[PDB]
């Protein structure tokens, strides 16, 4: 193939052009996003039951829905929450590769047929079925600075005059409103109701009758009286549009003629649907939009478009309303691309300088400068073909591959420059002979590197999806690089390189380049002399090799494990947790102290504090709060003291002083769905209908036993809420029936007044919104208020609740968990310092087998996937080694020689481990892919030395030591060239302190260190391996 | 500080932490938002050892919540025979009435706790005690259809 | 049934239309609300 394109350099140029156009075309069209789809497809069923307790929700909604989630394809597991905020959320997680649209439609279809079994109140609210996602493109915050608007006022404006326009914006998928639009709030007064002998039942009955769309008919409708001139629509009663109209709703006319209106027995205003969640931004009332990126959309374009649309809304905003950006991934993604384009340009600049330093002619330096960009562009086209996206994983995949792409260019050109210098052949015949020596090796190298990276794609679960991004990116880049090195690079060498005189090693020249050539030629003779001495005392170096392999194996265990490094993203959470029974106000006081701390003590670091009272990552009780701290840009807070790590520790420590509250700050992970690598996700399950209380006791027993193994388990804690005091009220049926009070009127009066009741809809300024009747706060606060509520008997007498009710305190769950239909309790924890995640799990299983009868267990999330993806790891490692061996065996035509190459693996890994250990990094994904690129390149070096060594012995009939020494001499310059360029090329990534530098460090550090040792050791050890292997097997 | 740590420990059933807290001088009259003392919680969750340890550390045996319920109510209602005896020993008002007029006998009868009803009766529980609805422990036993309990209260 | 175009549009057409975000390959979406009470919302998608 190289011979073909040496004679046909225009054909070669055509392929280069077609590849470049395909690549440029792909770059313009390729989607852009921080991360691709990693987590398996999940679907969340969400419902609301206004004024419902966890138990009420579970036993009327959660269980009914769960019981009907049958005949749905590719379901792995199912989990649900039922809490006292009147919310249920059932999450169905599916097999990786499941069509999320088919997954969702099958779920909502099974729900649709379960709807008639849910309460009226829940059916009326609606039950949402959405594709699960914790990854937003950005969070657009909407705040009021001049204190003219409440959070309810802002939310309503955003719902009406922003959300839809943002929803219609280019590349915008989902848009969540942070709050609700207005509702017609009827605030009933029980004293006024009792005076007119009225109840919430009357208020509801009246609102339903006097706020409704009533169908009349038509004037002159078909079939008409023939001769009819007119056909007009009859508009009868329509929905009310204002508080004034709701005020005038007639409840009763008295005996004396005077009229009782709804305003006489209730305060009437536009309010929020929910008052549980209070959102603030630097103390100021705030709403906002949670924006997610649409499938195959450009994160940079979508963000710009969202900003362009918000700019066009600026002129129509009420006074005091401002737009803020507490969370935006675009700044990160933009830097991620610039730092990669920088790396790929710097790489080419460094190759030019190295190529010139050694070969000392500009014509030679142009060949890699053409060949590399062509391969890179080509890769983008092949990424587009496979349906991949420009993202953190695929971009750093190319950064790790630049070593392999630069080598292919250097290896081909350098070998032509040598063959010309040593045999004084013209560029054309020199290229033919040069390619003749390496063409077979380059094919063998492709197959070997394919066998290294392709099996990495066939890992399962979330980790499988991540490894696959790197796998297909590096395989594609490397595969094109080989095709280019067999098509283009030869053709360029044969036509662009100028002739070199036989025995012209550049020692005749003067200046710096003349000095360097005579200095390098001397250094080459020293190297061959050194290898000569090494090959005399092989036994000693085999012992020094086994030390490195032990040192490798040692550091591999000592080095901590992770999926992705914890990077400073410019945001972090601060949990606020008050005691059981704590109110919304009490929680706000602590949030104000948390907000005050960050805005004063972290004035130079913190930009905004988004304090959400009655919220975690879902609606929580009044006793729970959370603050999303948005930091200033990394450039405005230098050093390591002004990073999340330090700020978190300082804040967490400072908040220890706070009493009647439990406040702690913590970073969010790289990707939400990974958690921690050491961390496990345990589900304690009620398998025999034991009950909540007996499952609580069994959990406490497991939590206690886990604490008695600090050597194996760390922070074994429940991911759930503890039982809280709740007000059990018993309606006496006998006293109710004796007083002629209907149980329906009692339970309506209680629920409507105390819990609130969604009555029907009304149109506010052309928008349909909910009507809510509820007690004015002051009449539904304490148990003493229960007796102030009166129900009308059959004989028209008003009976107080106190007359037919008795109350007591009990304990119950404000959040009931279920896993695969059965009652569950989620337990979090991690393997103790120096222990594997698999060991910690094995003990958790052991401790669980000693729990009361009927208490089972199961693994979920990362634990479920770690068990499955961990099972197949051995097989892939094996298949990788077997195919690599077999490929080298075909290349060399011997079962023995392959070992000479395969023995190089540790020489690269040792330096990566030392560099990572010294630096204080982790055995993360970027590091592991870095190891494979280091192993691959060091394997490539070895393959070429051994190929040259064997070919000298086979064809020119040279001796083992002679051929080996002659081989390593010829291969020194190209190995030192590639190494010098690639080590300098990743130097900026190791020192990088700025944005997304955690990934850069993880990539560069384990690559630089790996290359330094791989280069230094390989040049001395590869000749040993070849000589020892060729000796043992005649 | 120690009071809120005792409330949690007394409810969790951590005998060792309660012992340490009794030594450090943790408040045994400490109450949650609803007015439940460590004894209330210990009586509810059936932690016998802590009830004994709390009472000998001067815990109010006739402490009541904001609805008038005493630890004996919570113990008699949730079927904790041993605690009902230990409380009654340490001078627990056997005829104690909450704001509904409900007595430990009413609650014990309600949940059909045979042994506990006899203990309360041994310690002189007013069998004719009526709640706000004029209902005795017998009226409850007849309505629940508990033939044994009905026989005991006659 | 019985609702005029304005009533139908406010309570049905917009309520549906505002939810027709985050759908793949949607070229354009046209709808009409009638005084007969009828709503018709046609979403046309990219070729292929
Ligand atoms: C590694 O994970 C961490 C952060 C993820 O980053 C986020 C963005 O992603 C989250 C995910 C994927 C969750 O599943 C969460 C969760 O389940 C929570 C809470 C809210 O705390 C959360 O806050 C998250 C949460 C995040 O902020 N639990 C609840 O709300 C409920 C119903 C009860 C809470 C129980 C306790 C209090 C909780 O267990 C606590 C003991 C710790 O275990 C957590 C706070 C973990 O912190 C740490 C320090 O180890 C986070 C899971
Ligand atoms: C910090 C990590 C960096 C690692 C890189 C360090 C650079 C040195 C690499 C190892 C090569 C050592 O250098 C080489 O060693 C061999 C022996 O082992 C020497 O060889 C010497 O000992 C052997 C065996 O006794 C004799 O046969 C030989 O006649 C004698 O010269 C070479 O003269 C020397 O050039
Ligand atoms: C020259 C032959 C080398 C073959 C080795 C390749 C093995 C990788 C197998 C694979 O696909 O798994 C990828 C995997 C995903 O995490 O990446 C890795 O974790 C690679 C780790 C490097 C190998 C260490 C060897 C030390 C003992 C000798
Ligand atoms: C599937 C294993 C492939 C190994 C590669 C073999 C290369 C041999 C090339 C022979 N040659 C082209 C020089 O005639």
């Amino acid at each position: 193939m190289p011979n073909f394109f040496i004679d046909r350099p225009i054909f070669a140029w055509v392929i280069a052009i077609i590849i470049m156009l395909a690549g440029g075309l792909a770059i313009l069209k390729l989607p852009v996003a921080q991360y691709p789809t990693i987590a398996p497809p999940a679907v969340t069923i969400s419902a609301s039951y206004p004024g419902a307790d966890a138990k009420t929700v579970q036993d009327t909604v959660t269980q009914v829905i769960e019981q009907n989630m049958n005949g749905i394809d590719n379901l792995m597991y199912m989990s649900s929450n039922s809490d006292s905020t009147g919310t249920v959320q059932i999450t169905l997680t599916f097999e990786s590769g499941t069509d999320a649209d088919i997954a969702q439609v099958q779920v909502q279809n099974k729900l649709q047929l379960a709807m008639p079994l849910l309460p009226q109140e829940v059916q009326q609210q609606g039950v949402s079925v959405e594709k699960s996602s914790s990854s937003f493109l950005m969070v657009v915050g909407v705040i009021n600075t001049d204190g003219t608007m409440t959070q309810e006022d802002i939310s309503d404006y955003v719902a009406a005059n922003m959300k839809d326009a943002i929803s219609r914006t280019s590349g915008v998928g989902d848009v969540q409103l942070f709050g609700s639009q207005y509702a017609m709030r009827i605030w009933m007064n029980p004293n006024e109701l009792n005076k007119f002998q009225l109840t919430p039942v009357d208020v509801i009955t009246a609102i339903k009758a006097q706020n409704a769309q009533v169908a009349a008919g038509q004037l002159g409708g078909t079939p008409p009286v023939k001769g009819q001139q007119l056909n007009a629509s009859i508009i009868a009663q329509t929905r009310l549009t204002s508080t004034e109209e709701f005020g005038k709703i007639l409840l009763k006319v008295n005996q004396d003629g005077s009229r009782v209106l709804l305003r006489d027995v209730a305060k009437i205003e536009l309010g929020g649907e929910n008052y549980d969640i209070i959102a603030e931004f630097n103390g100021q009332p705030a709403s906002g939009l949670g924006i997610k990126l649409a499938t195959g959309a450009n994160a940079l374009d979508t963000a710009a478009a969202i900003r362009a649309e918000l700019a066009k809304m600026e002129p129509f905003f009420p006074s005091g309303l401002k737009i803020v950006y507490p969370y935006d991934t675009t700044p990160f993604v933009k830097i991620s691309i610039h730092e990669v384009v920088k790396t790929l340009v710097e790489a080419i600049i460094l190759v030019f300088l190295v190529m010139y330093l050694f070969l000392q002619n500009f014509r030679a330096t142009l060949i890699p400068t053409i060949a590399v960009p062509v391969v890179l562009l080509g890769t983008f086209a092949v990424l587009a073909a496979f349906g991949f996206s420009i993202n953190t994983l695929t971009m750093f995949g190319m950064v790790l591959a630049i070593g392999l792409l630069v080598d292919d260019a250097i290896v081909v050109v350098e070998n032509v420059e040598r063959v010309m210098a040593e045999e004084g052949l013209p560029p054309k015949e020199a290229t033919r002979k040069s390619m003749g020596q390496i063409q077979g090796a380059l094919v063998g190298i492709a197959m070997v590197l394919s066998a290294v990276f392709v099996p990495m794609a066939f890992f399962g679960g979330s980790t499988g999806a991540i490894y696959r991004q790197f796998s297909i990116t590096i395989v594609s880049a490397m595969a094109l690089s080989v095709l280019v090195a067999l098509i283009l690079t030869p053709a360029l060498c044969a036509t662009m390189l100028k002739p070199i005189a036989k025995g012209d090693h550049g020692e005749g020249k003067k200046g710096f380049f003349g000095w360097f050539n005579r200095m390098f030629e001397k250094s080459t003779h020293h190297y061959t002399d050194s290898v000569g001495g090494i090959l005399r005392s092989t036994g000693r170096y085999l012992v020094l090799y086994l030390i490195i392999v032990v040192g490798m194996a040692y550091l591999f265990v000592r080095l901590p494990s992770s999926f992705l490094p914890d990077e400073d993203q410019g945001v972090f959470m601060t949990m606020v947790q008050l005691p059981a029974g704590a109110t919304q106000e009490r929680t706000q006081k602590v949030l104000n102290e948390v907000t005050h701390y960050y805005l004063t003590k972290e004035k130079n670091n913190v930009e905004s504090v988004f304090a959400v009272n009655g919220f975690g990552f879902a609606p929580r009780p009044q006793n729970t709060g959370i603050a999303f701290v948005s930091l200033k840009d990394w450039a405005d807070r230098p050093g390591e003291e002004n990073k999340v790590e330090a700020i978190t520790m300082r804040a967490t420590r400072a908040f220890s002083q706070i009493k009647d509250a439990m406040v702690f700050a913590f970073n969010l992970p790289a990707i939400v769905e990974l958690g921690t690598a050491t961390g496990f996700d345990f589900e304690l399950i009620d398998q025999a209908g034991l009950g909540h209380e007996k499952l609580t006791q069994a959990r406490n027993q497991l939590l206690a036993e886990a604490a008695k193994h600090p050597d194996m388990l760390t922070s074994v804690r429940p991911n759930g809420l503890e039982d809280t005091p709740q007000f059990k009220i018993d309606i006496d049926q006998e006293k109710a029936q004796a007083l002629g009070v209907s149980i329906n009127d009692i339970n309506t009066t209680l629920g409507a007044a105390w819990g609130g009741s969604y009555v029907n809809d009304f149109i506010d300024r052309g928008r349909v919104k909910k009507v809510y009747v509820m007690s004015e706060a002051k009449y539904r606060m304490l148990p003493d208020d229960i007796g102030d509520w009166y129900v009308r008997a059959a004989d028209g007498q008003m009976v107080p609740f106190s007359a037919f009710s008795s109350s007591r305190w009990e304990y119950g769950s404000p959040r009931l968990e279920r896993y695969n239909g059965l009652p569950s309790m989620e337990i979090l924890g991690q393997a103790a310092p120096g222990k594997s995640t698999g060991e910690a799990m094995e003990l958790m299983e052991q401790l669980a087998s000693k729990l009361p009868t009927g208490v089972g267990y199961d693994w979920t999330g990362m634990s479920y996937q770690e068990r499955l993806s961990g099972n197949q790891a051995p097989s892939l490692y094996a298949i990788s080694l077997i195919v690599v061996f077999l490929c080298l065996a075909a290349l060399y035509e011997s079962w023995s020689i392959p070992f000479s190459v395969m023995l190089v693996v540790p020489l690269g890994v040792i330096g990566a481990l030392l560099a990572a250990t010294f630096r204080g990094l982790t055995n993360d994904v970027y590091f592991q892919v870095g190891l494979l690129t280091t192993i691959g390149l060091s394997a490539k070096n070895a393959i070429l030395i051994v190929e040259f060594a064997k070919d000298l012995m086979d064809k020119e009939g040279k001796g083992l030591i002679e051929a080996t020494l002659d081989a390593v001499r010829m291969r020194l310059r190209p190995i030192l060239m590639t190494s010098l360029a690639f080590i300098l090329g990743v130097m900026p990534l190791v020192i990088s302190t700025g944005a997304g530098s955690g990934a850069q460090n993880a990539v560069g550090t384990g690559v630089m260190g790996g290359m330094v040792t791989a280069t230094v050791l390989a040049i001395f050890f590869v000749p040993v391996f070849f000589v020892v292997v060729r000796r043992r097997f005649s | 500080d120690l009071g809120k740590k005792l409330l949690e420990a007394a409810r969790a059933g951590r005998d060792d932490e309660v012992r340490i807290l009794m030594a450090n001088g943790a408040d045994v009259n400490a109450a949650d938002v609803v007015g439940w003392t460590p004894l209330h919680l210990a009586a509810y969750w059936g932690h016998l050892e802590i009830v004994e340890v709390l009472l000998k550390n001067g815990a109010d045996v006739n402490a009541y919540d904001t609805l008038g319920s005493t630890p004996l109510h919570l113990a008699a209602h949730f079927g904790h025979l041993e605690i009902v005896e230990v409380l009654l020993k340490n001078g627990a008002d056997v005829n104690a009435k909450d704001d509904n007029g409900i007595t430990p006998l009413h609650l014990a009868a309600n949940r059909g706790h045979l042994e506990i009803v006899e203990v309360l009766l041994k310690y002189g529980a007013d069998v004719n005690a009526q709640d706000k609805f004029g209902k005795t422990a017998f009226d409850i036993s007849i309505n629940n259809g508990n033939e044994d309990l009905a026989e005991i209260l006659q």
